[PDB]
C-alpha cells in the first residue's frame, strides 16, 4: 500500500502507509507529472509531464531510471498498464492515442481521435478496451490488434477529459468539461458494450475532473478544480453521498485504495487532506509538492 | 493679482498636493469646501485632483456629482457603480446614461444586468420598453400605471383599439389628467373619431403642447384658423424655449416641432 | 418670410446648411419671438454631419486642445510638475501687462536658477523702453545657461533697435 | 400613394408590427407598385409560389397591357416588372440554381434585364446575376474541370458557349461600371475577363467594353492588376496588358509606384514585361518616370545596413552551416554575401566605412573561400573563425548601428532635395499631389528583430509622411489588405443608421519595397497596446508582467501545462488580476471627461470593426505588440497582418483562435458589461457585412486573396509553405513517379508548382468555404445561418472561452 503523489512542484515523495509522511526520490523535474500509475506489481511507474513518458522503478526506492518511453508528443494523459503489464496502454495530448507497452517497454499503438487522447482504458477483458478522447465519441481498440473503434458520444460538444472504466463488465461512466458526467450502462462482454446511458450528474457541475468508481463502485467520486467534490453512492442511483473537503485546489485524484474507507484526495492547496471515505476526516493532510498538486498512486 | 481662474486651479492643485504632501485640516476644511454649494469650478478643479490621484470623499464625490447635475458626472458616478453591483445604483446609472441619451449600450448593460445580477422591475420594464422589447412582457406583467406605460407601449404600437381599450381605462380612471392625455392623443392619432378627440383635449392640460398641437387639430378639423392661430403662435413658442436651452439630440425632435 | 415662400417655391440644404445652422444658433442666441416664428418657419443625420464638417473648417485645433490645456501638461505629464508649472505660467504669459510677465520671466529663471526657456526666448523676442530694460536684465538672467538656438534670436532682436549696448555686452560676455 | 406607399417600404425595412399594419392599411389603401407591396409583405410571409404566382401574374397583367401618364406609369412599371423578375428569381434561387433551373432563372434575369433601361444599377448586380451566371457555368466549367476525367477548358467553355453567355455579362459588367458592385464587382468581373480567355469574342467584346468604360475605373485594384504580370497567353491579354500600360498613362504619376515595385521584383519574363511598361512609363512624361525611378531606387538603396545585414544574415548562415552540415548550401548563401561583398564599399562612410572590415572578412571570406572550395576544412576552420570575430565586431557595431543618418551612410539619399511627385503614398486621386521637402538625412533605426529604421518625410504640403524600412514584408498583402479595408469603409459608407453610429478602419498607407521589403509609416499620434500598457502599468508602478509572474508564482511552466493545470493556472492568477489599469489609461486619457465617455465609445466601435474584420479576414495577431490604438482621442491599431488563415490551424506554436481578442476587464471594463451591447452594435455591423456584399463584394475580396505569386505568397505564407511540407507524399504517383521515369523530372520540371499552387487553391477553397460558412453563415457543431443573434453569440462564446484560448503562447498576453 505504498502512496506518492504529483505536484507541479515537479518533486514527488512516497508518503508511508498511514502516516501520509513522503519520503522517496521522485522528480517530475524537467516537468510535471500528468497521471500518477506504478506497475501491476508495483516495479516501475511511469508518467508524463511534457512529450515523454518517464519510469521510475516503484519497486526500487527512489530509483531515477526505471524506464523511458517517448510517444505521441505531449504529456500523456492517461495510460494503462495491463494485469500483462507488458503489453499496456497509453494515451497522450498529441491527438492520437500512441500506447506503450511495458514489453521492452516496447510502444507500438495507434489510436486516432479528434483531439489529444484523454485517457487509455481497458474493458471487461483486459485486452479490450476503448478510447475516448478530449474531443468526441469513444473508439474501441483492442490488444497490439483489431482495433478501429465502436463510436460512444455522450455529448456533441463537451471535451471528455477521459475514457473511464473500471472493472465491472457491464458499466459506463466518465469524466468532463461538463461537470455533469455522462455515464451509462454497458452490457455483458469482452468488448461489445452497447451502452445504457445512466445520465450526466453533476456532483460539482463545474468543470468536474477526476470521475472514479468506487472499489465494489457502490460509491463513485466526481473531483474538480473548482475546490469542489462530492461523492456520490453509485449503489442506489449513483446517489450523491460524500462532499469532498477540500481547500482550492485541483483534483485529478480522487481515490480510495486499500479503504474505500478513508478517502484520499488531490489538493493543488499545496498539502492534501484525505478524507475519511465512510465519513470524512483529515487523514495524514500533507503533500510532497512545495506548490501544490493534483496526482496519486497506489502499491 | 492679473487674477487668472484657472492658473490658481491647477496651482491651488499643486498646493493640494503640497497639503497631499496630517491635513485633516486640509480633510475637513475641502469636505466643507465641496459641502458649500463656481461650484463646478472647484468641482472640476477636485476632479483634475483625483485624477492625478485619489481625495478621497467617494460617494460624496458622487453625491456631489449628481448635484453637478451636469451628467458629466456620468462618469463619476459610473466609476461608483464600476466599484460594486448596486441594482439601485445601477437603475440611477441607466436613467443617467438616458440622460447622456448614450443610454443604448446601457440598456445594453441593463439587459445584461437582468442577465447578470438578478434583475430590477420598474426600470427594468421601463427600460427594456424604451428597448423594442418588454412589450408583451409589460402586457402580461401588466395582465399579472405600469399599464398607462404598457399603454405607452400600444402608441408605440398599432392598435388604436387596443389604444381604445386604454381609453375605457381613460374614462374609468380620470395623473389621470396625465395619463389620459398622451393616451387619448394616442388614440386620435390612431382613431380618426373627433369625438373621443374633443374628450382628449378637454382632458388634457393648462399648458398642453402635444394637446395645443391637437387643439389647433380640431380647430382645422373643422373649419377655424384663428383658435388653431392661436395654438400655432403659441406652442411654437413653447418648443422655441426649448430647443433654446439646447444634433446630437434634438435634431430630430426639434425636426419634429418644426 | 422670404425663405418661408422660398420654401414654397424649394427645398434648401445646401451650403445654407451651415448657414442655418448659424441661423439656429443665431436664433437661440438672438432670441421677442422674432427668432421663433423664424426657426418656426425653418421648415437630419447626413445634413447634420456636412454641417459638421463646414463647422470643422469654421473652427478647429486650438480651441480644442485649449479645452484639452497645462491640465494638458499633467495629462502628458514632481520636477516635471513644476517645470509644468513654469510653463502654464509663461503660457499666460505670452498670452495684456507687459511688466507682469516682466517679473514674471525675472523669478523665472531665478526659479530655473530650460526648454520652456527657449520658447519664452521667442515669448521675450515678441518685446516703451521699459521693455528693453527689463528684457536686458533678463538676457543678463539668462546669461546662466548656453545656447544653442537662442543665438540667432538673440541677433535679431539685438538688431532692432542697437544703452542696450551694456546688455548686448553682456550678451557677447555670455557669449 | 407613393409616398405613403414609400412609408410602406419604410414599413417593410421597419419592424414587423408597423410592417404589415401599414401594408395592411395601405394595401386597403395600377397599385403595381403596391402589387409589388403587397409582394414584399408577401416575402416578410415568405410563401414561395404564392409570390411566385402572383408576380407572374402581375407579369402577364404588365404584358397585356404593354403588349410586347399611363404610359410613363407602364415604364416605371416595367423597371418594377423586371425588377420582380430578378426578385422572384433570386428569393426561388435560394433554394436553386446550382446548375439546372438557373439557366431558365438566368435567362428571367437577362429577360428582365433585355426588359430594363433601369434600376439596372439593381440589374447591374442582375448583370452580375448574369455574371454569376457566367460564374456557376464557369463554376460548371470548374465542374467540368475538376471532372475533366489552356485549350481544353476553352473549347469546354466554347460550343454554347458559357462564354458567350459571359461576353453579355461582360459588357453589361462594363454597364455595371457604368451604373455605379463599383469597384468590387468591377475589379470581379475583370479578373474574371482576364482569366476567361482571349479569344475573338471576348477579345472584341472587352476591348470595346473596356474601352467604352473608363480608366480611373480601372485605377483601383492597379494592385491586382500587377497580381496579373506574366500572361501565359500573350494572345489579347499581351494587349490588355498594352491597355494596362494605356490607363497607366493616364495619370501614372498618381500612382505609378506599382510600376515601380514591379521593376523592382525580379518578375524574369514579366519583369520583361515590367521593363516595357517601364518604357511607356519611360516615354510618358519620362522625367517624372526618372524622378520616380531615382526615389524608388534610392529607397532600395536605404533598405537595410548593408554590410550589418550581411552581417546577421551570414550570422544565420554559418548557424546553418554548422547545424546539421548545411555548409556549401549555407555557404551558397554567403557566396550572396561575396555577391554582397562583390558589391563593394559603394555606399558613402557605409560600405565604404564598412571597407575595412568588410575588406578584411573578404579576405578571410576569399581565404574562406580557397581552402572550402579545396575540399572543405582549412578554409571552413577560417570562415567560421572570421565569421566569429566579425559576428562580434559586427555585434559591437550593431549596438552602435542604433543611431541613423543618411548622409554618413548613402548620403544619395540626402542627395535630393525635392522632387516633383512625393505624395508619399498619399495617393489621393484626385489631389494636390505633393513634393518632398525629404526630410533631415538623420533617421530613426528601430529597434527589433528586423529593426525596421523609421522617419518622416517633410514634403511640400510641409506635412511629414511617416515612413519605415520593412524587411522581408509584404506590402501587397497589406495594400490588399486596407484595400479590404476600404471594401469595409465602403459598406460603411454604404452603411445604415450604423453610418450614423459610423466607425470606419483608419487605413494606414504602406509602400510596397522590394520582393521581400516595403515602406511602413508611423501612423497618426497612437499607443501600441503593449508598448503603453507596459508603460502605465509601470509607471503605475507595479510589475510589467503581474502575469508571468502569477504564472511562475502558480507553477514552474506553462509549456507543459495541461488543459486543467492551465485552467487552474489561468483562474487563479486572473482572481489575482484585473484589467482596471486599462480603464484608468482611459481615465488617464479621459481628459475633458467627456473624452472617456466619447472614445469609450470609440475604442468601443473600434473593437467592433476589428472584430468583424478578424472573424471575417483571420489574422489575429494576439500581440498587444501586434494590438494598437491612438494617442488621439482614439481609435484601436489592428496592423501587420500576417493571413487570412488560422495562426492556430498555422501553429506550430500554440491553439489559439478567436474571432476577436479581448484582455478581459480591458475590454469590459472599457464599457460598462463588456462589448454587451458595444459587440451588439457590432454583431448589427457584422451582420449588415453578412447580408450586403457577403455575397458579391465578399466574395471579390475573396477572390482577391485568391489567386498569383505575390498574393499566392502571402496565402503561401498563410500555411506557410513550410507547413505545407511533407507528407507520404504523393498525391498518387508523386513519390514512385520520381523514380527512375525521372529524369525528365529535371527535363521537363514546370510543376511542381502548380501542384503547391493547386493546393493554394485548395487552401483558398477552404478559406472561402470558411468565409460562406462565416458569412450569412455557418460554423460550429450545428449551422443555420445562425445569422445575427447566434453567430454573434457564438462569437461572443469563442471570446468568452477559453483558457484553451488562453492557451495561446505568449502571444495572448492575457
Amino acid at each position: 500500500v505504498i502512496l506518492a503523489s504529483a505536484g507541479y512542484d515537479h518533486t514527488i515523495r512516497f508518503w508511508e502507509a498511514l502516516t501520509g509522511v513522503c519520503s522517496r526520490t521522485i522528480q517530475h523535474a524537467d516537468s510535471q507529472v500528468n497521471r500518477l500509475e506504478i506497475t501491476s506489481d508495483k516495479k516501475y511507474l511511469a508518467a508524463a509531464g511534457h512529450l515523454h513518458v518517464r519510469l521510475y522503478d516503484i519497486r526500487s526506492n527512489n530509483p531515477n531510471p526505471v524506464s523511458s518511453f517517448e510517444g505521441h508528443k505531449g504529456n500523456v494523459t492517461s495510460i494503462a498498464f495491463q494485469q500483462e503489464n507488458r503489453w499496456m496502454v497509453s494515451s497522450s495530448e498529441d491527438g492520437t492515442i500512441k500506447v506503450w507497452d511495458v514489453r521492452s517497454p516496447s510502444v507500438q499503438r495507434n489510436y486516432k481521435h479528434n483531439a489529444p487522447v484523454n485517457e487509455v482504458a481497458i474493458h471487461p477483458n483486459q485486452g479490450e478496451l476503448i478510447s475516448c478522447d478530449q474531443d468526441g465519441n469513444i473508439r474501441i481498440w483492442d490488444l497490439g490488434e483489431n482495433q478501429c473503434t465502436n463510436q460512444l458520444t455522450p455529448e456533441d460538444n463537451t471535451p471528455l477529459q477521459s475514457l473511464s472504466v473500471a472493472s465491472d463488465g457491464s458499466m459506463l461512466v466518465a469524466g468532463n468539461n461538463k461537470g455533469n458526467c455522462y455515464v451509462w450502462r454497458m452490457p455483458h462482454h469482452t468488448d461489445a458494450s452497447t451502452l445504457e446511458p445512466v445520465t450526466k450528474f453533476k456532483s460539482h457541475t463545474k468543470y468536474i475532473t477526476r470521475v472514479l468508481l468506487s472499489a465494489d463502485v457502490k460509491n463513485l467520486a466526481t473531483c474538480s478544480a473548482d475546490h469542489t467534490a462530492r461523492v456520490w453512492n453509485i449503489e442506489d442511483n449513483y446517489q450523491l453521498e460524500t462532499t469532498l473537503d477540500g481547500h482550492q485546489r485541483w483534483v485529478w485524484d480522487c481515490a480510495f485504495s486499500a479503504d474505500s474507507a478513508y478517502l484520499v484526495t488531490a489538493c493543488s492547496d499545496h498539502y492534501v487532506r484525505l478524507w475519511d471515505l465512510s465519513t470524512s476526516e483529515i487523514v495524514r493532510q500533507y503533500g510532497g509538492h512545495h506548490k501544490g498538486a493534483v496526482c496519486v498512486a497506489l502499491n | 493679482c492679473s487674477g487668472l481662474a484657472g492658473i490658481y486651479y491647477p496651482l491651488a492643485r499643486e498646493l493640494f498636493n503640497a497639503s497631499f504632501a496630517q491635513y485633516q485640516e486640509d480633510l475637513i476644511q475641502s469636505l466643507c469646501a465641496a459641502l458649500s454649494s463656481t461650484l463646478l469650478n472647484l468641482v472640476e478643479f477636485m476632479e483634475h485632483d483625483d485624477k492625478p490621484l485619489p481625495i478621497s470623499i467617494s460617494t460624496l464625490g458622487e453625491y456631489a456629482q449628481r448635484c453637478h447635475a451636469y451628467a458629466k458626472a456620468l462618469h463619476y458616478k459610473e466609476l461608483e457603480f464600476i466599484e460594486e453591483p448596486s441594482t439601485s445604483t445601477i437603475e440611477s446609472l441607466i436613467t443617467i446614461n438616458n440622460q447622456l441619451h448614450q443610454t443604448d449600450a446601457a440598456i445594453g448593460i441593463l439587459k445584461h444586468a437582468q442577465q447578470h445580477h438578478d434583475l430590477q422591475l420598474k426600470e427594468t420594464w421601463y427600460e427594456k420598453l424604451q428597448r423594442w422589447d418588454d412589450a408583451l412582457n409589460a402586457y402580461n406583467k401588466r395582465e399579472a400605471e405600469v399599464t398607462i406605460g404598457k399603454m405607452r407601449s400600444l402608441h408605440a404600437l398599432g392598435e388604436w383599439d387596443q389604444l381604445s381599450e386604454l381609453a375605457a381605462d381613460k374614462w374609468a380612471s380620470s395623473e389621470v389628467k396625465r395619463a389620459i392625455a398622451p393616451l387619448a392623443a394616442g388614440a386620435a392619432w390612431g382613431l380618426a373619431q373627433w369625438d373621443r378627440v374633443e374628450q382628449y383635449i378637454e382632458v388634457m392640460k393648462p399648458q398642453s403642447p402635444d394637446k395645443a398641437f391637437f387643439d389647433a387639430i380640431l380647430c382645422l378639423h373643422r373649419n377655424n384658423f384663428e383658435k388653431a392661430a392661436e395654438h400655432i403662435f403659441s406652442a411654437r413658442d413653447l418648443l422655441v424655449t426649448e430647443m433654446s436651452a439646447l444634433y446630437n439630440r434634438a435634431y430630430g425632435v426639434v425636426v419634429r416641432t418644426q | 418670410m422670404p425663405l418661408i415662400i422660398d420654401t414654397f417655391q424649394d427645398q434648401s440644404n445646401s451650403f445654407k446648411r451651415g448657414a442655418a445652422l448659424k441661423a439656429l444658433g443665431q436664433l437661440a442666441a438672438s432670441s421677442y419671438p422674432e427668432l421663433l416664428g423664424v426657426l418656426i418657419n425653418i421648415l437630419s443625420q447626413n445634413i447634420r454631419r456636412e454641417t459638421v464638417r463646414l463647422i470643422g473648417i469654421l473652427g478647429a485645433l486650438d480651441p480644442y486642445k485649449h479645452r484639452e490645456v497645462d491640465v494638458a501638461l499633467l495629462m502628458q505629464g514632481e520636477e516635471y510638475y513644476p517645470t509644468v508649472v513654469i510653463g502654464v505660467l509663461m503660457k499666460i504669459l505670452k498670452d495684456s501687462i507687459h511688466h507682469s510677465t516682466v517679473i514674471q520671466a525675472i523669478m523665472h529663471i531665478f526659479q530655473t536658477m530650460f526648454l520652456k526657456q527657449i520658447i519664452p526666448g521667442f515669448i521675450l523676442v515678441m518685446h516703451p523702453p521699459s521693455l528693453l530694460e527689463l528684457y536686458f536684465q533678463q538676457l543678463s538672467v539668462l546669461i546662466s545657461i548656453v545656447k544653442q538656438h537662442i543665438r540667432p534670436h538673440v541677433t535679431e532682436i539685438v538688431d532692432v533697435i542697437s544703452l542696450t549696448i551694456i546688455s548686448v555686452i553682456e550678451s557677447l560676455s555670455r557669449a | 400613394m407613393k409616398v405613403w406607399i414609400k412609408f410602406a417600404n419604410l414599413c417593410r425595412k421597419s419592424g414587423r408590427l408597423g410592417l404589415a399594419q401599414k401594408t395592411l392599411n395601405t394595401l386597403l389603401e395600377a397599385p403595381p407598385p403596391v402589387v409589388y407591396a403587397q409582394l414584399k409583405y408577401m416575402w416578410a410571409t415568405g410563401s414561395q409560389k404564392e409570390a411566385l404566382n402572383h408576380l407572374i401574374s402581375f407579369t402577364s397583367r404588365m404584358a397585356h397591357d404593354l403588349g410586347l401618364q399611363h404610359h410613363i406609369e407602364d415604364y416605371t412599371k416595367l423597371l418594377a416588372r423586371c425588377f420582380l423578375k430578378q426578385g422572384e428569381w433570386r428569393v426561388s434561387l435560394q433554394p436553386n440554381w446550382r446548375l439546372e433551373n438557373p439557366d431558365a432563372i438566368l435567362g428571367s434575369y437577362l429577360l428582365a434585364t433585355h426588359f430594363d433601361k433601369t434600376w439596372y444599377k439593381a440589374w447591374h448586380n442582375w448583370a452580375l446575376a448574369n455574371f454569376e451566371v457566367t460564374s456557376s457555368l464557369t463554376q460548371r466549367i470548374k465542374d467540368d474541370k475538376v471532372p475533366p476525367t489552356l485549350n481544353a477548358n476553352d473549347n469546354f467553355p466554347p460550343e454554347l458557349v458559357q462564354r458567350h453567355v459571359v461576353p453579355a455579362i461582360k459588357g453589361f459588367f462594363h454597364s455595371i461600371a457604368l451604373s455605379q458592385s463599383s469597384l468590387q464587382d468591377t475589379l470581379r468581373l475583370l479578373t474574371l475577363w482576364f482569366k476567361f480567355g482571349g479569344i475573338p469574342e471576348a477579345a472584341q467584346a472587352m476591348h470595346e467594353g473596356f474601352g467604352l468604360i473608363k480608366i480611373d475605373n480601372w485605377l483601383e485594384v492597379i494592385p491586382q492588376l500587377i497580381s496579373r504580370i506574366h500572361q501565359p497567353n500573350q494572345t489579347v491579354s499581351r494587349s490588355l496588358l498594352s491597355l494596362l500600360a494605356d490607363l497607366g498613362k493616364a495619370h501614372p504619376q498618381a500612382l505609378v509606384y506599382p510600376l515601380t515595385v514591379a521593376i523592382k521584383s525580379d518578375s524574369v519574363s514579366r519583369q520583361r514585361a515590367a521593363l516595357s511598361i517601364i518604357d511607356k512609363m519611360r516615354m510618358h512624361s519620362p522625367k517624372l518616370v526618372n524622378q520616380a525611378e531615382l526615389v524608388s531606387d534610392e529607397l532600395i538603396r536605404v533598405a537595410v545596413l548593408w554590410h550589418e545585414l550581411w552581417y546577421e544574415g551570414l550570422e544565420d548562415a554559418s548557424r546553418q552551416f554548422f547545424g546539421e552540415h548545411n555548409t556549401e548550401k549555407m555557404f551558397a548563401t554567403l557566396e550572396p554575401l561575396h555577391e554582397m561583398l562583390k558589391r563593394g564599399p559603394e555606399t558613402l562612410r557605409e560600405i565604404s566605412f564598412q571597407n575595412s572590415f568588410g575588406r578584411d572578412l573578404n579576405d578571410a571570406y576569399e581565404w574562406v573561400l580557397n581552402y572550402k572550395r579545396t575540399k572543405d576544412i582549412n578554409n571552413l576552420n577560417q570562415a567560421w573563425d572570421i565569421y566569429y570575430n566579425v559576428f562580434r565586431r559586427i555585434s559591437r557595431k550593431l549596438p552602435q548601428l542604433q543611431t541613423l543618418d543618411l548622409q554618413h551612410v548613402s548620403p544619395k539619399l540626402s542627395a535630393a532635395k525635392d522632387l516633383e511627385l512625393a505624395v508619399p503614398g498619399t495617393y489621393h486621386a484626385g489631389k494636390p499631389i505633393v513634393r518632398i521637402t525629404h526630410f533631415e538625412p538623420v533617421f530613426t533605426v528601430i529597434s527589433s528583430k528586423q529593426r525596421p529604421r523609421r522617419v518622416i518625410i517633410k514634403g511640400s504640403d510641409g506635412k511629414d509622411y511617416q515612413y519605415l524600412l520593412k524587411s522581408h514584408e509584404d506590402i501587397r498583402q497589406d495594400n490588399l489588405v486596407m484595400q479590404l479595408f476600404g471594401l469595409v469603409n465602403t459598406l460603411l459608407q454604404n452603411d445604415p443608421e450604423s453610418f450614423q453610429r459610423h466607425l470606419n478602419i483608419q487605413q494606414y498607407p504602406a509602400i510596397p519595397l522590394s520582393p521581400k521589403t516595403g515602406l511602413l509609416g508611423w501612423v497618426p499620434n497612437s499607443d501600441t497596446f503593449h508598448v503603453l500598457i507596459r508603460e502605465h502599468r509601470e509607471a503605475s508602478k507595479i510589475p510589467l508582467n503581474i502575469e508571468h509572474r502569477i504564472m511562475l508564482q502558480m507553477a514552474p511552466d506553462y509549456d507543459n501545462l495541461t488543459l486543467l493545470q492551465k485552467v487552474e493556472v489561468f483562474t487563479y492568477a486572473l482572481d489575482n488580476t484585473k484589467g482596471q489599469d486599462l480603464y484608468k489609461v482611459l481615465w488617464l486619457k479621459s481628459r475633458s471627461s467627456e473624452s472617456w465617455l466619447d472614445r469609450r465609445t470609440t475604442y468601443t466601435r473600434s473593437l467592433a470593426v476589428m472584430s468583424m474584420v478578424g472573424y471575417i479576414l483571420g489574422l489575429g495577431d494576439r500581440h498587444p505588440s501586434n494590438l494598437m490604438l491612438d494617442r488621439i482621442t482614439g481609435k484601436v491599431v489592428h496592423i501587420d497582418f500576417g493571413d487570412c488563415f488560422e495562426a492556430a490551424i498555422l501553429r506550430e506554436k500554440y491553439p489559439e483562435k478567436v474571432p476577436f481578442r479581448l484582455t478581459r476587464m480591458l475590454t469590459y471594463a472599457m464599457e460598462v458589461s463588456g462589448i454587451e451591447g458595444s459587440f451588439r452594435i457590432t454583431c448589427e455591423n457584422v451582420m449588415m457585412v453578412l447580408r450586403d456584399n457577403k455575397e458579391s463584394l465578399m466574395a471579390i475580396l475573396e477572390a482577391f486573396a485568391y489567386d498569383p505569386l505575390i498574393n499566392w505568397g502571402f496565402d503561401l505564407p498563410t500555411h506557410a509553405v513550410m507547413e505545407q511540407t511533407g507528407i507520404d507524399l504523393p498525391l498518387a504517383n508523386p513519390s514512385e513517379l520520381l523514380r527512375k521515369g525521372v529524369i525528365s523530372v529535371e527535363d521537363a520540371a514546370k510543376m511542381e508548382l502548380q501542384q503547391k499552387a493547386e493546393v493554394r487553391n485548395a487552401r483558398a477553397t477552404l478559406v472561402l468555404k470558411r468565409i460562406a460558412d462565416k458569412l450569412t453563415g455557418n460554423d460550429f457543431p450545428r449551422c443555420q445561418e445562425l445569422s445575427v443573434p447566434d453567430q454573434v453569440d457564438k462569437l461572443i462564446q469563442q471570446a468568452t472561452s477559453v483558457e484553451n484560448l488562453c492557451q495561446h503562447y505568449i502571444g495572448w498576453c492575457s
